[PDB]
């Protein structure tokens, strides 16, 4: 009756014929919204005469998927879990205007699955991006690097 | 630094007489439920710790990780008395994977 059964007994079931490689809609119609936003941990860098801008960010992302939904009622009103991402489907961003970095999330912490499908994700990532500098009126200059 | 961590986890208990009154064992870090605590406050973007050493469990269900790491943390630097500056230089400790609701930390 301890929340470790329950909640044994919820993985069991979820990952019983669960493919990650499959886009996860149950309809071939359907497009998977994808709420993204970014949170600035810090600007570790702005390198103006490399050109190039180091951050540290979270990227939020927060999907749905149709194949991980379960009543919490059968499962001791279990309502959320934490998975590692790496065995779920993800979408695939990548930062177009990447330079000496990486293109994609390379962390892969957990992720937070709730019981309505909904699927929260917020890896850490540290980005190489960039961006034009702008030294006319230095050192009053504003840049404007984007990503 | 050594990063020392301590929990309980009661589904790692045993009976030493059962046993050969062994009190102890080494299990492999990535082989049991982890606290997942790291550098918030880092530079360069490394989270964990550098080796994933063994954890030492007791026969009671008591868990004591010590696994090395090597830190790149970022503070305030002040210069107005340099170079007779004194730095005050912080390391914040969360879990990426937990908030409190699930675990709570404790300094030993
Ligand atoms: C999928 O949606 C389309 C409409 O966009 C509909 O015509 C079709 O019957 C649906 N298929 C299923 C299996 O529900
Ligand atoms: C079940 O869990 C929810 C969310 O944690 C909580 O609000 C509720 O009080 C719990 N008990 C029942 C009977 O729903
Ligand atoms: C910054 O650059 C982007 C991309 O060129 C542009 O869309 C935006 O308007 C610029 N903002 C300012 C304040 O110059
Ligand atoms: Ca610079």
């Amino acid at each position: 009756e301890t929340r470790a059964h329950a909640e044994e007994r919820l993985l069991k079931k979820l990952f019983s014929g669960y493919n990650k490689w499959s886009r996860p809609v149950a309809n071939i119609s359907d497009v998977v919204l994808v709420r993204f936003g970014l949170s600035i941990a810090q600007l570790i860098d702005v390198d103006e005469k490399n050109q190039m801008m180091t951050t540290n960010v979270w990227v939020k992302q927060e999907w749905h998927d149709y194949k991980l939904r379960w009543d919490p009622a059968d499962y001791e009103n279990v309502t959320s879990i934490r998975i590692p991402s790496e065995l779920i489907w993800r979408p695939d961003i990548v930062l177009y205007n990447n330079a000496d970095g990486d293109f994609a999330v390379t962390h892969l912490t957990k992720a937070h699955l709730f019981h309505d499908g909904r699927v929260q994700w917020t890896p850490p990532a540290i980005y190489k991006s960039s961006c034009s500098i702008d030294v006319t009126f230095f050192p009053f200059d504003q840049q404007n690097c984007t990503m | 630094v050594w990063l020392t961590q301590e929990w309980e986890d009661y589904r790692l208990t045993w009976k030493p007489e059962e046993f050969d009154n062994m009190k102890k064992v080494r299990l492999p870090s990535k082989h049991i439920w982890l606290p997942d605590v790291v550098l918030y406050n880092n530079a360069d973007g490394m989270y964990e710790v550098s080796f994933y050493s063994n954890a030492v469990v007791s026969y009671d269900g008591s868990i004591f990780w010590l696994p090395p790491a090597i830190y790149k943390s970022a503070c305030k630097i002040e210069v107005k008395h340099f170079p007779f500056d004194q730095q005050n230089c912080t390391m914040k400790f969360r879990s990426w994977t937990y908030d409190r609701t699930e675990i709570d930390l404790v300094l030993k």
